[PDB]
RNA sequence: CUCUGUCGUGCUGAGGAAUCCCUAGUAAGCGCAAGUCAUCAGCUUGCGUUGAUUACGUCCCUGCCCUUUGUACACACCGCCCGUCGCUACUACCGAU
RNA sequence: CGCAAGGCUGAAAAAUUGACGGAAGGGCACCACCAGGGGUGGAGCCUGCG
């Protein structure tokens, strides 16, 4: 188990539910909404 | 597991760093010592060296009006001052990053300028003990340095700094070469003149005289250019009579005399050395008429000419103490007293109990020596592929023969019973001769770097360019087995007493060890930075250590191995250069290592703060208002004596010291800090209110912490007595402040609406036309939903 | 540093007249960097400024009322 | 649990240093029931009943996380955080081949 | 069925984007402070863990 745990962290790939936008439909380009 | 310690050291004169010094005697830079020789007999007066430092030295001063203390500064940039009445460091300093490389005293001795390579020149004080200050100019590193009081030096950069010293910035720059680099700086003994030796040869000739206007001090009077087009190494001025000497790192020192620049500088006499020239130094004896200049060359030797003023003569000179280019062997002798070494261009033969020279052959090149048994005779295979023989006793050289045609002899060794030599060379062939006659030969695929026998006399063992082994008997010729595994080819090989192992010693940064009975590698080990050059084990097992080796390599380092517990058990530092040979006693007590170091060498809050602050500043002002009054009733000596934090922090007003610990907090803690402030304090801050806006500074900043003051306490203030004496001061001062800013900027603004009329009436149209059409900024404002 | 720059901006002008500041015509006046824009720039920072200090002299007018309270004690 | 009587401290003794947990139907007392493919009768899990003291502030201690890049524009405020090295480009130096 | 399926061999880098910190300022925490409460730890029984 601790070298399966040294494995995924070095060659890093971690099984996490990453943060998505939350208006990835909609905005799909991400712009920012100021000066442009 | 006894270790080993330097005992040893010789074989030495000074070395390629710069700044000899003259005293009858010479002082000048081995690699960490600093070592004094008389000229005139060779034998050397004394060695200054010091435990705790393993850096190599690279600067030498005297001190003027008192000679017998010496100012040294090494590579690791730290300072030593020595004694000559007896050898000990009195003070070092640890001062610079990197590498000091100029040094300078003053006129007094009691302050001594060190410029680095790191760029930083740093003053010290002689009798405090305090590094001073810490003169800062200079794009990149300092190569002069000179106490005019006044500093004037010189850098990489091409430029001249004229620097003071009771206010430490600098006074004058100037640049001397246009797209070079200033090299060298000489400057006369009556500061009446510098010049300054650049890459082209060209030498520039400046002017010395002896803040609110255009200061001038340093004047560009010519250039001259002289013989060498080479990067010149020293300026030196003579002390007493009218001569310097320009040199650089060649074979010749341009010793011109002082009488356009052209007019008033000659070449006196251009000398010839036989070695190249790293520094130049100059020597008064008294009762002679001439001028001894004391060249020490690069080539490891010292010489001293007589140059008549109004011909140069090779006058004195001390080469017998040291190989004059490069040891590349060693061998040593089977009674262990003696120990021949070869260098290019020469043998010379020592003993270790004096660590003095006895005998000096010349040979051409010397890659490989081994004396026969009996040491009454050498052996030593060249370059230009001959064995070369000669004599001990009689100092003579009995044969030559041509081993190999223009091959260098690569490797050469004895046999163990003594009757036979063996000669590996950068031919395909390896050559026996018997004693001398030649044998049997050995053709085999490519070039012999390496071959050893074993100590019983059995076996033998090349090592190819091919990065291979070939382990052969001795008997006849036939391949007993071959080691492969090596990346880069083998450099050296030795193999145990018993020839129950053989260590290998690769050009791929690590050494092999094998078993001898079916040649597997017992562990590859990896232990050097660099291409490991030697290896050797130590020959008796009386000792009970009989399969340990060391392994000497280019990153300067030897290290001591066990091939049993395949261990390192000592690392030996103490070499400043790529070490090219090593061999071991055959008692095995001590072992001598040769380097390109030319040295061999032997081995045996918030709100309390600005309250806090308040009160410093209130102690200020009522100090300076005593002062105020005392110097109003006499001009007399009165001084303020306010605290160390404002002698450190600069001298500052207390008005802005008090600003800057109120500018410093962030606004929330602000007006937090405002508010734990007691009524204790505030009477202060409102004196300091006032004095802000009077000399007006932060007036926002100002008008916001007052209004927080009087709204937070305004029954306090209002039934208070002496707030409104201070509170009718902040009144008039503020409200003069407000009005002046607001007028301004009133001003201003009016000026800028009239100008803009005026520049549309400038812009509007020249033509008339049907189209009127021809007669704004946008912004763009993305917003997402 | 926009008290330093009102001043020395004051300065110049009443050093120079209105004409000269309006015909001034120098090589690098394109774009961004013209005289219009840098003359607008400089005017719409200086009416802000203008603004806070004026609110500034409005609430200063507090210790005035203070003042009058001592003086009224 | 509430109320009313009969007798009166009688081997008939509420846990040290430490260490841990706990802020409202929470701590604590009390019983009744079930026994659910894992666990649990030397107990487990539900369910009702009675129901407080003291904090509910502060980063001072111990820490943890994060700003000093971004992610929006008006008012308004701030105003170039600091060190030891690496890597890259160029410049010249040192010395063997 | 064919390929995989022939041993210079003998166990223990990337980087103009990187490595490590410090100072200041915030936010949070019954693994923190503060105020209290309650266990365990004393005697006996016993599941379990070593």
């Amino acid at each position: 188990i601790e070298e399966l745990i040294k494995r995924r962290i070095l060659a890093g790939e971690f099984d996490e539910v990453l943060r998505r936008r939350p208006d990835m439909f909609g905005n799909p380009h991400g712009v920012r909404r100021g000066l442009v | 597991y006894l270790k080993f310690e330097p005992s040893k050291s010789f074989g030495v004169v000074v070395s390629s760093n710069s700044n000899l010094v003259w005293s009858g005697q010479a002082i000048v830079a081995a690699n960490e010592e600093v070592l004094v020789w008389d000229i005139k007999k060779g034998e050397l007066l004394s060695r200054w060296r010091d435990e705790n430092c393993k850096f190599r030295v690279t600067a030498i001063a005297q001190s003027r009006t008192d000679p017998d203390v010496f100012a040294v500064g090494y590579e690791d940039g730290s300072i030593r001052l020595w004694d000559s009445k007896i050898a000990t460091s009195v003070v070092s300093f640890n001062g610079h990053k990197s590498a000091i490389t100029v040094l300078a005293f003053d006129k007094t001795g009691v302050r001594l300028a060190s410029g680095s390579k790191d760029t930083d020149i740093i003053v010290w004080d002689l009798v405090a003990e305090v590094g001073q200050y810490k003169l800062r100019g200079h794009k990149d590193q300092v190569t002069g340095l000179y106490f005019i009081g006044f500093l004037l030096t010189t850098g990489k950069d091409s430029l001249i700094k004229l620097w003071d010293l009771s206010s430490r910035h600098c006074i004058e720059t100037h640049v001397a070469q246009a797209n070079g680099e200033c090299w060298a700086l000489g400057v006369s003994p009556d500061f009446t003149g510098c010049i300054t030796a650049g890459n082209d040869g060209e030498i520039t000739v400046w002017a010395l005289d002896a803040l609110s206007q255009s200061v001038n001090f340093l004047q560009n009077r010519g250039t001259l250019h002289r013989s060498s087009k080479e990067r010149a190494a020293e300026v030196v001025f003579h002390p007493l009579r009218d001569y310097f000497a320009v040199h650089g790192v060649e074979k010749s020192v341009e010793i011109w005399r002082i009488r356009e620049v052209s007019d008033v500088f000659v070449q006196h006499v251009i000398v010839r050395t036989t070695g190249k020239v790293r520094s130049v130094d100059w020597a008064l004896n008294p009762g002679v008429k001439d001028l001894q200049l004391l060249v020490g060359g690069t080539n490891n030797l010292l010489e001293l000419y007589n140059i008549v003023g109004k011909d140069y003569n090779k006058a004195l000179a001390v080469e017998l103490p040291g190989h004059r280019t490069d040891i590349r062997s060693v061998a040593i002798s089977s009674d262990d007293k003696m120990l021949a070494s070869a260098a290019n261009g020469s043998l010379k033969i020592w003993n270790i109990k004096t660590q003095q020279c006895i005998r000096t052959f010349d040979c051409g090149y010397a890659l490989c020596c081994a004396f026969l048994p009996g040491d009454k005779v050498v052996i030593v295979g060249t370059k230009e592929g001959e064995l070369q023989l000669y004599d001990v006793a009689s100092a003579s050289l009995l044969e030559t023969v041509n081993a190999h045609d223009g091959h260098a002899v690569w490797a050469l060794q004895v046999h163990p019973d003594g009757r036979s030599v063996v000669s590996g060379g950068a031919d395909k062939t390896a050559k026996f001769w018997d004693f001398l006659v030649q044998s049997r030969i050995l053709k085999v695929s490519d070039d012999i770097l390496s071959l050893r026998f074993s100590p019983d006399a059995r076996l033998l063992a090349v090592a190819l360019l091919d990065s291979t082994v070939k382990v052969f008997f001795n008997d006849t010729l036939k391949l007993y087995l071959n080691l492969y595994g090596h990346k880069l080819p083998v450099l050296s090989m030795d193999i145990s007493y018993d020839s129950k192992l053989i260590v290998t010693s690769s050009a791929d940064k690590n050494i092999r060890i094998w078993g001898l009975d079916f040649g597997d590698c017992h562990k590859a080990l990896f232990g050097h930075q660099d291409s490991i050059l030697q290896v050797a084990f130590i020959p008796h097992n009386s000792d009970g250590n009989g399969h340990y080796f060391f392994s000497a390599s280019k990153d300067r380092t030897i290290k001591y191995w066990d091939a049993d517990k395949f261990e390192q058990i000592q690392r030996i530092d103490g070499h400043h250069g790529e070490i090219w040979a090593l061999a071991v006693s055959h008692s095995g007590r001590f072992l001598v290592s040769a380097s390109h170091d030319k040295s061999i060498r032997v081995w045996e809050m918030a709100g309390e703060r600005i309250a806090e602050a308040l009160e410093l500043g209130m102690t200020d002002l009522n100090t300076i208002r005593e002062w105020e009054e005392a110097r109003q009733i006499n001009p007399n000596i009165a001084p303020p004596q306010r605290n160390p934090i404002f002698v450190a922090l600069g001298n500052i007003p207390a008005e802005t010291y008090v600003l800057n610990t109120l500018q410093k907090i962030k606004p929330a803690s602000l007006h937090d800090a405002l508010l734990v402030l007691p009524f204790s304090t505030i009477p202060s801050l409102l004196t300091f209110l006032n004095l802000f806006a009077q000399r007006e500074l932060n007036v926002p900043l100002t008008c916001r912490i007052l209004f927080f003051v009087l709204k937070t306490h305004h029954k306090q203030i209002v039934a208070s007595r002496t707030m409104r004496a201070t509170l009718e001061k902040v009144r008039a001062n503020l409200r003069a402040a407000l009005r002046r800013q607001k007028d301004e900027m009133g001003f201003n603004i009016a000026a800028l609406k009239v100008v803009s009329m005026q520049l549309r009436d400038k812009s509007v149209r020249e033509y008339v036309d049907e189209t009127w059409e021809e007669k704004v900024r946008k912004r763009a404002f993305a917003s997402l939903s | 540093t926009a008290p330093v720059a009102q001043r020395v901006l004051w300065a110049l002008f009443k050093s120079h007249p209105a004409n000269k500041l309006s015909s001034l015509s120098v090589k690098g006046a394109r774009g961004h960097k013209s005289l219009n824009e840098v003359l607008d720039a400089i005017k719409v920072y200086t009416e802000r400024h203008y603004k806070r200090i004026e609110e500034l002299v409005d609430e200063s007018y507090l210790v005035e009322y203070t003042l009058r309270e001592m003086d009224a004690l």
